[PDB]
């Protein structure tokens, strides 16, 4: 042979009735081991009056609250800007769910991924340098976070950063958490086929 | 009323002072007629004109919104007036 | 349904908005402020067929799809790939 | 006393990072030094101008090929192969460093590192070393990669040297 | 020593503020660890008009199927009695959940357990016996599939079985299908802190 | 060829299940010979009466003393205690059966059966068996264990023998 | 209108018969007054005839149902009358 | 609010609902048609002491709390620890 491309090709068994054996169970057993020491996890300081969290990030805080009210629920509010905004309890159309709690899966998955997200360093993408370091996910939420909503800057910057590769990160990620009941997540497009343009140029910032 | 903008090479353009007030160097410049850009592309400037329209039209209503055609080629200099304007 | 159109004369574009039914009167009307002229040495021409006074935007074959704020269209004025070309005196004091 | 050695990464043209790993001689001197000897080139030959011929994304990422660039090269200090080591290390997750060999007794130069808890890589080849900065290098590398193995794009080492 | 009674003490590092370190994160380890290779796993087969599966089981089958209709969602009807129904889409009140489809995932919790659900053989709990080999949740399975719903047998040999321990099953789990999108299980009651015997005394069995 | 063993449990009283065990004899003959042996009792002394003294829910489930009964036993055919032997077989998943002792080289009567994918279980204990038949009985008799491997009723075996 | 139960010792019963046709058994020997069984004790009676009652009273309303108390000693003969009652 | 009552007499007993507003008329009727007597020979008994036609259950100090019907009460008939015990005839054909 030429290496250790051996793999689990003669492991694989599968077969029973699934078919299409190459690329359909293979892929989801890659994603499923790449997806298990990657990344931060949230983690519990402070008690006054209100469990709070804010994770281990360094550089992408998020700060989250939960009362003991809800006698039988989750409220979970979160810090954004200035004021604590609640993810929600019970939603009576899935129309009122997609544009009220958005902002916070969109910071939310950019959050846990491990990359170098400091030293924005605007002079970048002036002289011809695209940052290949970062995913297509972070330079994403660091264009929102860095930029005015609204302004000929979140435009630009995402035509010039589209060719930066995006990892698709499974629905069973983003959990394992130490809380036990945790916010339900009736949203994919956050993880999955990820944001469209027209999606990211109407966004605000946690970060003020 | 009416703002006058001058490009690099002479290209010389009209704008409605409530889409003019949009830009902060040109609310800057006028609260402190006519205004001059010295490095700013004439293409790169005609493109830019229009997305203000397109925002003070489009500032209210969320219907459809369609896509802005930006060209792969032309998106690296675009940034160069976008940054200097705001 | 506003219908965005451009007067490019020499180098420079005028960009302004309109209605479908509106006349082009008023267009006239526009460039009275701009060129400082009574509406005698002016007369709008459209792609390369006379323009007449009297006959509104809505049947000239102006539409809001064809004249949308993304790619105006452009008619010019008189005193693809070529149009017309003339001079145009700034304003004196 | 381990001594330690760096890389800078280049993808088509303009840098991306620099990672460092650290070689553990202790436990096998033969294939520490023949690494690190290589890295720093006192012969002559050395690792730098090689290219990454092959990634598998979530899997691993090999290179080391500065004679024929294609996967089927390798030397050493010592001769063209020599045999194997003692197995006492074994696979700790992701970011570990170990020779990658065509068959038994077959260790040249084409290395790999490993970014998962690979477990059954046990008993077909030597691990000698693990990252100690650069990890979001490595995981940038391996993000350009393919099931097949083929590179949309050049990842080659820029300079080596020892700390 | 005494034997292997080492396992990871020594490995668990934790300690970042979580504090509590024994009893907290050494349960959800091994909550972990038993359930990767332990149950049964869905399979599809057949393709008429709709997707079906079936589950690989022996003993206790369980029938699915989803349309192609559903352009932007999940209907996923399952098969009861000798009618379809569906799974729900969207439920505008958390009480019209809890009391709709339930049923569907009483039956699912007890159909991934992998256990000897066959010859129910009513002669046993009749001379003391009271069949060790099964868990909480498969008996009172069992007890709801061989029982008529209000009679005087779900209610004694409810109380005759309750000696028998229960294994707490991850949310996590009953995942990892084929399936790309699946349904959303909004109850945590079925899972950890288990039926009460007010619930499954008025629940009616799928199987006929 | 390979010699296979059954087994049939009780907890207090009345029956629970029967468990088939298949014996590694070409691989390694001294560990199965003397598991094989101890648990026909062809020299007075068996496995047969003895009890699981300690269970780790989803870990594993240890015993075979059938002379104190406490975990401090051993014996074997051969002597009081033996030294180790060959470590090529390696844990592979659940139901998997290999010997427990205190040290190293110091292996007597007491094993285990792990139903859990432990890695760690490497360079001390050797493993020699596999479950065939009956790991939901295997289950039934784990699920009763605890944290600190006390068990809430006694598990017992009622007979032993060799097909 | 009434139904007459006699139990093994003789503890004998009268029941409605709206609550008599909630048992397979008692509804069949009526169908094809007085009912004699053999086996049935007295205390396991009194315990199985009261749950008429109160499956029909609570047949429709749903709102609290209160628990049934029963003894862990007498659940195991109570299963003894219930199998062949129903 | 049906309240539930018992009449256990040596070995057998009677068991019947009834309202909290509801006299005991109702309830001697109901024993008129299994003793076949005139409403004379029968006299309620609650607890110790003597009960009247006259009272209804209401303030008699039965409760529907007191009264379920998972342990109905118990009042007995004439012609805790203990209670009374008497003879009761079957039916003459
Ligand atoms: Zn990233
Ligand atoms: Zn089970």
């Amino acid at each position: 042979e030429i290496g250790p491309q051996l793999p689990l090709w003669a492991w694989k068994e599968t077969a029973f009735s699934i078919n299409q054996e190459p690329y359909w169970y293979s892929t989801i057993r890659l994603q499923g081991l790449m997806w298990n020491k990657r990344g931060h996890k949230l983690m519990f300081v402070k008690e006054n009056q209100g469990y709070e969290y804010w994770e281990t990030s360094g550089k992408q805080w998020k700060m989250e609250i939960r009362r003991d009210l809800d006698l039988i629920r989750n409220a979970w509010q979160y810090k954004s800007q200035g004021e604590w905004k609640t993810i929600g309890v019970w939603y009576e159309s899935p129309g009122d769910y997609k544009g009220k709690e958005n902002q916070f899966w969109f910071h939310w998955r950019i959050a846990l991924c491990s990359c170098n997200k400091t030293r924005w360093d605007i002079r970048e993408f002036m002289i011809g340098k695209h940052r290949w370091d970062l995913c297509k996910s972070c330079i994403q939420g660091e264009i929102v976070k860095n930029t005015n909503p609204r302004s000929l800057q979140r435009l630009a910057l995402l035509h010039l950063a589209k060719d930066h590769v995006f990892q698709v990160m499974p629905l069973w990620r983003a959990r394992r958490v130490t809380v036990q009941k945790f916010p339900w997540c009736r949203s994919p497009m956050g993880y999955t086929i990820p944001w469209s343009l027209q999606e990211c140029w109407e966004m605000e910032s946690i970060f003020e | 009323m009416y703002v006058k903008l001058i490009s690099s090479d002479g290209h010389e353009f009209i704008v409605k002072r409530e889409h003019a007030l949009t830009s902060g160097t040109i609310k800057a410049m006028l609260s402190g007629n006519e205004v001059n850009f010295r490095e700013i592309p004439s293409h790169v400037l005609s493109k830019v004109c229009m997305y203000f329209t397109y925002k003070v039209r489009y500032t209210n209503s969320s219907t459809e919104i369609p896509e802005f055609p930006i060209a792969p080629e032309i998106a690296l200099e675009l940034l160069m007036a976008a940054n200097f304007l705001d | 349904m506003d219908v965005f159109l451009m007067i490019r004369r020499h180098k420079t574009t005028i960009f302004t908005d309109a209605k479908e039914s509106s006349t082009v009167f008023e267009l006239k009307r526009i460039v009275e402020g701009i060129l400082k002229r009574p509406p005698d040495e002016q007369r709008l021409y459209k792609d390369d067929q006379l323009l007449d006074d009297g006959k509104t935007l809505g049947e000239c074959g102006f539409t809001s799809q064809t004249a949308r704020p993304q790619a105006p269209a452009t008619v010019g004025l008189a005193f693809d790939t070529f149009e017309a070309l003339c001079i145009e005196p700034f304003s004196s004091p | 006393v381990n001594p330690t050695v760096f890389f800078d990464i280049a993808v088509d043209g303009e840098p991306l990072g620099r990672v460092s790993f650290e070689l553990f001689a202790d436990k096998v001197p033969k294939t520490a030094e023949n690494f690190r000897a290589l890295s720093t080139g006192e012969k002559g030959f050395g690792y730098k101008g090689s290219c990454f011929h092959r990634i598998i994304p979530g899997f691993m990422c090999q290179g080391g090929d500065f004679t024929r660039h294609n996967g089927t090269g390798g030397k050493s200090i010592y001769g063209e192969k020599f045999e194997d080591e003692n197995f006492i290390l074994k696979h700790t997750g992701p970011g570990i460093l170990s020779m990658a060999n065509a068959g038994p007794n077959t260790n040249g130069s084409q290395f790999f590192i490993c970014t998962a808890k690979t477990e059954w890589l046990d008993g077909k080849h030597v691990v000698f070393g693990k990252v100690k900065e650069g990890m979001n290098i490595v995981e940038a590398m391996e993000r350009f990669g393919s099931r097949n193995g083929k590179t949309s794009k050049k990842i080659t080492i820029a300079d080596c040297g020892q700390l």
